[PDB]
């Protein structure tokens, strides 16, 4: 199970921010 | 006003801090 | 014209970065959104603090899952004084080896951080021994938190929508609240103290699958109904009690004991559960107070505006005009927060001073890292939630708070001699402050010159006085408790002081934090702490007070709570918005905490290595605190990682530095003011449109420099979290270094 | 008093120091004399004499005596100076004589400060020590 | 319409950005007895031509500055224009020719309230509403 | 400690309070 | 190499005497850090009545420098054209102030 | 854009109109004053929010107020 | 009150709210603030005279 870690932290640390960031500059910038 | 509520109310609240002085001076055991 | 945000056509048409920093600020101000109504404002909140609970239920899911799951519980519970608690696993790609080897510790297999919260000891003291009562502790607490999150949206739907006169229905809140939130959830514990935790503690598995068959007591619930109650009392653990095991454990389910548990050296059990079952008792009455929808009951509103005591006429509650109090209250929700924060923020210290002297969990009294977290941790919550309350009570005046409707009233009376309120603290803090800076600065001349014998070092009597009353016999005064003569000690008719034997023997033994000998240091520091919290006050009601207006500026209402200024005319106006007491006092809340937490930790250190004389000598002058607390202590913490190599402590090494670097940033925002930065900003537009390939990229907002009062938001958050991770490395590597 | 307090003169600690008293002043008995004057003080663990602030008269020079002292000093001071700013406000140039005193006013007001409690009593009993509030300046409510 | 010829030594770094081809754009004429050096709103000494003289500004507030300015050198026929990207040039100051400080028949009360600013009513009021305390 | 399979459930159980959280959020931003 | 240098003794009140170290040559005082006693010995003074001579001297020099401030505006103020002349200025403060300074002290 | 509201308490002086540097501000013809002029407020979307007419203003309290509200590019002062 | 009228203000958002002022001059006219007072005390501005309405001054002396 431990190996979730190695999933979970890179998906917490980059996937997340990534789309979080990307949609919300999509969605501030929406006119 | 003659001021004898809260005169009255200070009277009282001096007289409890008297009272627990009167404890620490070991006047009342 | 932006969507965003949606709530301020104001912020959308704003062309600017402002647009998206003001947003950040004002989305949860649900009150300044456009086209809120009254209902609308209550029914949002209403959901959202269901968004709230369910956040706190799955936070302490992760606390339960983690330790579950990576922690190592099972280890701890069979050496709870030597185990170091496990608070979860490190999975981080920017390790190195030595780093890797380094966090390898408490008998784990991989890289894990130290539980400094006291999560286990709080589990085990509840009767928790297994990673899977841990775990099904987790995954209940995520189907709990999954609850209230429908709940939320559930009570937003059409026909779930509560209406504004069920929202403002304070007399069944305050039956509902006190007897069901507070009396039954009490009663509730009291039931899993005395169903789970106690036989637990006495070595018998009690669980959801023999519960129902394995009865509390022998006795079984016969002797409640008949009255015969004492025998509950019956046969106590005695001082032989090995925790978890049946060596030395009692029958009784309610004692009443008085002081700690010899070998925890924590709050026994059966008193404990005695206490939540009392305490539950008092508040189910205590909710049969308020007249709901069958006519017995107090009406609030009456109360306040009753002008007879009995025949006789008064002004009102006390003689005093408490009229429109009731509808103050209720319709105002920056009073309610305000009030609620302060009440919070007190309950809050009141929880440090008493979890540090009275420990309730097994153990933790020894998990000395474990302790000083945990106070330091909610001193600093009460002293946010204690500027909060001021904070909201200035929100209140400017934005809530109708002259007319509170005609006369207390809160009326309290304005109109605000000028002799605010130059009164004015005074307390500046007769506090001259005199305690001057004691510490003669004491730390005429040391410094080697006389440490002119040292002016008052004994603090009156607080000694106390700790005799409570039957501390060190001091020799024979008074209450400590006097067995006095009807206090003997409880002259009844005798009925069963606590006491327990709590003469906790008080008198040197060996625990319930009432800590106290000598001139403790008395400077205690002066320091008042000087602290009277100066946070006078700037927090100078505030609250003249949120309204001063003479500076008269119609400062017109403006709102939070504004820049009113320009450099007048002689001047920075910083002279209600908001910006709140903002000037959080630094002056931040340094008492500092003082308050300081204090707590270098005497505790003294305690905890046998050398209180280090404290009692040194604590007089400030180099001593300089010297033997800040320099000696920060020793290991600054070695977690050198040339050499590194230890455990490289992480709080690292997030100490990180600290300083935040707290020193947040002087930029502070110190450094808008037009500046504006000025530079326009010269970086100038060359991004003028490099030739980058003007080929172009923004969509507008540069601009941070607004004032952003720049004050933004240097306050930089102060606070560079405070905040500064102390937190400090005190962790420091005590977790030593012990 | 309490936490461990013993006479100065009872206390090894305090006699250690005595023993190795540095001069405050040109003095070279200052040291020795120091230690002598604090043996009749209530000392610490440490040897450091104690003060006992409580009212007890048998301490009385500890805090009772310096109060009373410092009260009496404070008091003509305050009385002095608000004597002063009563006398120039009811001539023209007030405020020229804020930051050049007209020390024909001053010095004479300054020598009679020595019976400032009588004057302070005199004036408090006479509703001239305060202003009524209504004609003092206040913040719109 | 807008006659003029641009000062001598009008450039600079500190003139118009890509705001006066996009936004709008600010242009302030005056006539000069005689050729004088004269301070440009945003650094520079620049020389006024006898004559007709047309300066192009980012900003009104540079038109008023550099007015004040023209006050000082005895010059008081100067007059601002806004210019949208359009090329629509509309005249804005002095707005009816005759200038702000100076009373003129015909202008009515804007923004006026017919009160003391104590008689404002409290936040609480106007609490839930459209109007300010101000309105 | 506690088992992968448990692990697993807790996952599949947290994505009951995850959609609900969305849920909540989408309609207190109506 | 060994005495340390010290300039400064402090007065014995309120315990203050104690700043009077040990600072070798059985003498009681502060330690200087103001390099004086280093730019004495290169000046070539080798006992104190040639400080004395040179600190009078100074405050003669202190007196003049007074007096001239006094005189060069109560009682003889150079005119605009005196100041603006920024080439004899630097003429004088180049050969005589540095020039004739630095030729002076060569000697 | 900001508000600038004036009150009746205006004593006609002119110095509000002579401070504004974006020429927001104009005299009026008014009754209710001896200069028989009030200040007023027509073009307050070329407002900066500066404040220097408070500042010149010399009524006890102020008789013009500038209400800081929606930030536009006239508002910031952006020459960009 | 007319000339040399010693006053005291009772507008609320006056720096001399509740201060004594003298009566500078009195404007015979139809004008809302007619009574010119002066101060001797300057406010945060620094001036130290003001227009007020008879309504919102006492007559002391
Ligand atoms: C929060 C989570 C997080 C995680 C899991 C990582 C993980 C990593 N970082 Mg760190 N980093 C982070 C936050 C994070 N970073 C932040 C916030 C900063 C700024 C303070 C940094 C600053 C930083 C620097 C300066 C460096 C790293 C590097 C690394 C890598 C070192 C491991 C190695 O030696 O193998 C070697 C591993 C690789 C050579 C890369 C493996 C393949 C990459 C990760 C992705 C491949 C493409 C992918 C499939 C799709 C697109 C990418 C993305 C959208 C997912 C590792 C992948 C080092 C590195 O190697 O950079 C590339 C490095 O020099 N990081
Ligand atoms: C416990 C914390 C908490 C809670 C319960 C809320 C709740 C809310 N916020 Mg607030 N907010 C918060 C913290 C919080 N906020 C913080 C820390 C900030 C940054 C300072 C903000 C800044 C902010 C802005 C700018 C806005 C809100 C808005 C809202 C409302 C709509 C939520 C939404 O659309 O998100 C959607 C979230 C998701 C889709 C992700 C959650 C699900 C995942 C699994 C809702 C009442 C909005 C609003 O009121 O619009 C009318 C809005 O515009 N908030
Ligand atoms: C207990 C519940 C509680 C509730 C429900 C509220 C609710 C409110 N507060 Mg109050 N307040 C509280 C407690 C509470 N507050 C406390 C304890 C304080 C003392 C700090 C205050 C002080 C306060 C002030 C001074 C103000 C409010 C305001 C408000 C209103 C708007 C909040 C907003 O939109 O900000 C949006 C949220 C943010 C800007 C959050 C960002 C700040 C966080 C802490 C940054 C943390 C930094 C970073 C993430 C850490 C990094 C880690 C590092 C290792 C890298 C809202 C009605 C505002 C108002 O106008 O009232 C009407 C307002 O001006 N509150
Ligand atoms: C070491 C840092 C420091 C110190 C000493 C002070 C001191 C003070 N603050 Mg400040 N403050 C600080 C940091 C500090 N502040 C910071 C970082 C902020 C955030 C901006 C503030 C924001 C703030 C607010 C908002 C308020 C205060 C107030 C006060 C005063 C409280 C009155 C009192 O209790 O003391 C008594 C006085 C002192 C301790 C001052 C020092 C006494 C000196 C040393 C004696 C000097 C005599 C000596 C012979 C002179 C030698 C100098 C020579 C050149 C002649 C006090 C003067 C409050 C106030 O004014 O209440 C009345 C108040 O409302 N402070
Ligand atoms: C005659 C002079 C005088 C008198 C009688 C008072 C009296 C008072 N002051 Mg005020 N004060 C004074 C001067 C005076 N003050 C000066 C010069 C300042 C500027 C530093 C202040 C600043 C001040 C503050 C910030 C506060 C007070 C407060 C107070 C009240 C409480 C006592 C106190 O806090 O002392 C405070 C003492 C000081 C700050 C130092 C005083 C400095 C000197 C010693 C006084 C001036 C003496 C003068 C030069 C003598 C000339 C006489 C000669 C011409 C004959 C009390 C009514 C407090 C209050 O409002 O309580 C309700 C309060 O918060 N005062
Ligand atoms: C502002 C306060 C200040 C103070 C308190 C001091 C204090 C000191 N200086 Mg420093 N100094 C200062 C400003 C100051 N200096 C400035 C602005 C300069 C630039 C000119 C100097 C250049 C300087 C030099 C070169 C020396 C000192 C030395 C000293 C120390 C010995 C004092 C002494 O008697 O030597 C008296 C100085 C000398 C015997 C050397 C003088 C040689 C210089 C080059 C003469 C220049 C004179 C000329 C007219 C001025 C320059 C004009 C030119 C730019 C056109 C003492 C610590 C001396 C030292 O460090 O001792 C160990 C030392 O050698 N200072
Ligand atoms: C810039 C030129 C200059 C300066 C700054 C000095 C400075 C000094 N001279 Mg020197 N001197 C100079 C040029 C200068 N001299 C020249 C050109 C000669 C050759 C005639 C001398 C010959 C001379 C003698 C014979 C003596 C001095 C001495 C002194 C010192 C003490 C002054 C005093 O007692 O009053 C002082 C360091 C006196 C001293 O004590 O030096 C160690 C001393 O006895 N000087
Ligand atoms: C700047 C001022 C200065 C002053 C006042 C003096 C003064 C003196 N020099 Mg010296 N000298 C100086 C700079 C100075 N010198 C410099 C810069 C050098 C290097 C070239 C010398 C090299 C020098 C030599 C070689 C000799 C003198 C000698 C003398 C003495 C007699 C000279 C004569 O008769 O005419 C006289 C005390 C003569 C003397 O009598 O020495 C004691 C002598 O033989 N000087
Ligand atoms: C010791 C003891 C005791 C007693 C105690 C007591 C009696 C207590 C008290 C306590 C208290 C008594 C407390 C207090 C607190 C308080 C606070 C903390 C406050 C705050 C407040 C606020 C914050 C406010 C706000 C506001 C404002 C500012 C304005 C308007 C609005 C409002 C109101 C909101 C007994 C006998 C039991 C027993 C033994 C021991
Ligand atoms: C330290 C001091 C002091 C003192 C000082 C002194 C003492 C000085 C002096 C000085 C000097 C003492 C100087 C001098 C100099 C000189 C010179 C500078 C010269 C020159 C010369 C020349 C130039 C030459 C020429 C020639 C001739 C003539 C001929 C032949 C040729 C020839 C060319 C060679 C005093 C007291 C003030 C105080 C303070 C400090
Ligand atoms: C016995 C004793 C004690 C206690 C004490 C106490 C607790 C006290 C109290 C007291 C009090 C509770 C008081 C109060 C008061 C109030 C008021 C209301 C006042 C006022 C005042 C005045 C009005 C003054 C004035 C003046 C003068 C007289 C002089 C100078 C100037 C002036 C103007 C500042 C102790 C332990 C510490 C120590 C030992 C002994």
């Amino acid at each position: 199970a431990s190996f979730l870690s190695s999933i979970f932290v890179p998906v917490i640390g980059w996937v997340v921010p990534i789309a979080t960031f990307s949609f919300l500059f999509l969605y501030i910038e929406r006119e | 006003p003659p001021y004898t509520f809260r005169t009255g109310w200070a009277l009282l609240l001096l007289a409890v801090n008297f009272l627990v002085a009167a404890y620490y001076f070991h006047i009342i055991q | 014209a932006t969507k965003f945000p949606k709530f301020s056509q104001d912020l959308a048409q704003d062309p600017t970065t402002r647009r998206i920093w003001y947003a950040m600020a004002m989305g949860n101000d649900f009150e300044s959104h456009d086209g809120m109504t009254e209902e609308n404002l209550y029914q949002k909140i209403f959901a959202t603090h269901f968004g709230h609970l369910a956040i706190i239920f799955l936070w302490a899911s992760s606390l339960l899952f983690h330790v579950a799951w990576q922690g190592n519980f099972e280890q701890w519970i069979k050496d709870p004084l030597h185990v170091r608690p496990i608070a979860h696993a490190i999975w981080d790609p920017h390790f190195g080896k030595p780093a890797i080897e380094a966090f390898t510790q408490a008998g784990a297999n991989g890289p894990v951080n130290i539980a400094y919260s006291g999560v286990y000891h709080w589990w085990y003291t509840i009767g928790m021994r297994t990673n899977t009562e841990l775990y099904t502790g987790s995954v209940f607490l995520l189907l709990f938190a999954s609850l209230f999150l429908f709940a939320g949206w559930l009570h937003l739907q059409p026909k779930f929508r509560p209406s504004l006169a069920w929202f403002k229905s304070a007399e069944s809140r305050l039956n509902h609240h006190l007897a069901g939130l507070f009396g039954v959830s009490s009663l509730a514990w009291a039931g899993h103290l005395i169903h789970v935790a106690i036989p637990e503690s006495r070595g018998q598995h009690v669980g959801w699958d023999n519960f129902l068959s394995t009865a509390p007591h022998p006795a079984g619930l016969q002797p409640f109904f008949t009255g015969n109650w004492g025998v509950y009392a019956q046969n106590p653990d005695t001082a032989g009690h090995i925790f978890s095991t049946s060596q030395g454990a009692g029958t009784a389910i309610l004692t009443f004991l008085g002081g700690f548990h010899p070998q925890t050296e924590s709050l026994w059990l059966t008193d404990m559960a005695h206490h939540h079952l009392a305490i539950a008792v008092l508040f189910i009455v205590a909710g049969h107070m308020y007249r709901t929808n069958f006519g017995i009951g107090h009406s609030i509103k009456e109360m306040m505006n009753a002008k007879t005591f009995f025949g006789k006429p008064v002004e009102g509650p006390f003689n005093m005009p408490h009229q429109g109090i009731y509808d103050t209250y209720n319709n105002s929700l920056h009073f309610q927060l305000g009030w609620h924060l302060a009440c919070l923020g007190v309950v809050t210290s009141w929880v440090a001073q008493h979890m540090y002297s009275l420990p309730s969990y097994a153990f933790i009294a020894k998990d000395y890292t474990t302790q000083a977290a945990l106070y330091t941790h909610h001193q600093y919550i009460a002293i946010f939630l204690m500027v909060g309350a001021f904070a909201h009570g200035a929100i209140f005046l400017v934005r809530d708070y109708d002259p007319e409707q509170n005609k006369g009233n207390v809160l009326e009376r309290v304005l109109q001699h605000k000028e002799a309120i605010i130059s009164h603290l004015s005074w307390v803090s500046l007769f506090l402050g001259f005199h305690t800076l001057g004691l510490y600065v003669h004491n730390d001349v005429v040391v410094a010159f080697g006389t440490p014998e002119k040292q002016i070092l008052i004994e603090p009597v009156f607080a000694q006085f106390i700790q005799a009353a409570h039957g501390k016999v060190l001091y020799g005064l024979d008074t209450l408790l400590s006097n067995p003569d006095s009807v206090a000690y003997t409880a002259y008719p009844n005798y009925a002081n069963v606590w006491l034997p327990g709590w003469l023997d906790a008080i008198n033994s040197g060996t625990n934090s319930l009432f800590l000998t106290i000598g001139p240091g403790d008395f400077l520091v205690h002066h320091a702490i008042a000087l602290g919290l009277h100066t946070t006050t006078l700037i927090l009601v100078k505030g609250a007070l003249d949120a309204r207006g001063s003479k500076l500026m008269p119609d400062k209402k017109d403006f709102g709570y939070a504004f820049p200024c009113d320009g450099p005319g007048r002689g001047g106006t920075c910083d002279i918005s209600a908001w910006d007491s709140f903002y000037l006092s959080l630094f002056w809340a931040l340094n008492t905490v500092g003082w308050v937490t300081f204090y707590w930790h270098w005497k505790h250190l003294g305690i905890w290595q046998g050398n209180v004389a280090q404290f009692n000598e040194n604590s007089t002058y400030l180099m001593g605190w300089f010297r033997d607390y800040l320099w000696a202590n920060s020793a290991q913490l600054i070695n977690g990682y050198n040339p050499y190599g590194v230890n455990n402590l490289s992480v709080w090494a690292w997030m100490f530095l990180f600290g300083h670097l935040v707290w020193a940033t947040g002087f930029m925002f502070l110190i450094s003011w808008r037009g500046y930065w504006q000025e530079l900003i326009e010269t970086l537009v100038w060359a991004h449109e003028r490099t030739p390939i980058a003007n080929l990229v172009r923004w969509k907002d507008k540069p601009v420099a941070l607004s004032i009062v952003q720049a004050r938001v933004v240097g306050l958050a930089h102060f606070t979290v560079g405070y905040v991770l500064t102390y937190a490395a400090f005190l962790i590597a420091s005590t977790a270094g030593k012990f | 008093l309490g936490a461990d307090l013993t006479p100065c003169a009872e206390n090894p600690a305090f006699q250690a120091l005595a023993k190795n008293a540095r001069n405050t002043t040109a003095d070279p008995q200052s040291g020795q004399k120091r230690f002598e004057r604090y043996s009749q003080a209530l000392c610490g663990p440490e040897g450091y004499p104690h003060l006992i602030v409580d009212g007890r008269l048998d301490r009385a020079g500890d805090f009772l005596i310096p109060s009373i002292l410092f009260l009496y000093i404070a008091g003509w001071i305050g009385w002095v100076g608000r004597a002063y700013l009563q006398a120039i406000k009811k001539d023209s140039d007030t405020e020229q004589k804020e930051i050049q005193l007209d020390l024909g006013i001053a010095l004479p007001i300054i020598a009679t400060g020595f019976a400032w409690p009588a004057a302070a009593v005199k004036e408090l009993l006479s509703g001239e020590l305060t202003a009524k509030d209504s004609e003092i300046t206040v913040s719109p409510r | 319409t807008l006659s003029g010829k641009t000062p001598l030594f009008a450039g600079s770094t500190g003139g118009l950005l890509t705001k006066a081809v996009e936004e709008e754009k600010y242009a302030i004429t005056w006539t000069s007895p005689k050729a004088q050096v004269f301070e440009l709103p945003t650094g520079g000494a620049a020389t006024m031509h006898e004559g007709e003289n047309l300066l192009y500004i980012a900003r009104k507030e540079y038109g008023i500055a550099l007015g004040g300015q023209l006050r000082k050198f005895k010059i008081t026929n100067y007059k601002i224009y806004r210019i949208l990207p359009s090329g629509e040039t509309t005249f804005i100051h002095p707005a009816d020719g005759v200038f702000p400080e100076k009373v003129n028949a015909g202008r009515e009360k804007v923004r006026f309230n017919a009160r003391s600013i104590g008689e404002n009513p409290n936040p609480s009021q106007v609490k839930f509403s459209g109007k300010a305390t101000y309105d | 400690s506690i088992s992968d399979t448990q692990v697993y459930i807790a996952l599949v159980v947290a994505l009951i309070p995850g959609l609900l959280a969305w849920r909540l959020a989408t309609e207190l931003y109506k | 190499l060994n005495v340390r240098p010290s300039a400064q003794v402090v007065w014995p009140i309120v315990g203050q005497d104690i700043l009077n170290g040990d600072v070798g040559g059985g003498f009681h005082g502060i330690q200087i850090t103001s390099g004086l006693f280093q730019v004495w010995r290169g000046w070539g003074i080798t006992n104190s009545f040639q400080l004395y001579c040179t600190a009078i001297g100074g405050l003669v020099l202190a007196g003049l420098f007074l007096f001239a401030g006094w005189f060069h505006y109560h009682k003889r103020a150079p005119k605009l054209e005196w100041f603006q002349n920024v080439e004899s200025m630097l003429n004088h403060h180049l050969q005589v102030l540095l020039g004739c300074g630095s030729l002076g002290w060569a000697g | 854009s900001h508000t600038v509201k004036i009150y009746d308490t205006c004593i006609g002086c002119t110095q509000c109109v002579r401070a504004c540097p974006t020429d927001v501000l104009e005299m009026v013809p008014w009754d209710g004053c001896k200069a028989a002029q009030v200040a007023s407020s027509p073009r307050t979307e070329d407002c900066v929010g500066c404040k220097r007419c408070e500042t010149a203003c010399p009524t006890d309290f102020l008789s013009i107020r500038v209400y800081l509200g929606a930030e536009t590019t006239r508002s910031m002062g952006l020459a960009y | 009150v007319q000339r040399g009228s010693k006053v005291r203000i009772l507008r609320p958002e006056s720096y001399w709210f509740q201060d004594v002022g003298t009566v500078a001059s009195v404007d015979q006219s139809g004008i809302k603030y007619p009574v010119i007072v002066r101060f001797d005390k300057v406010n945060y501005a620094g001036i130290n005279t003001n227009n007020f309405a008879v309504d919102e001054l006492i007559e002391v002396e």
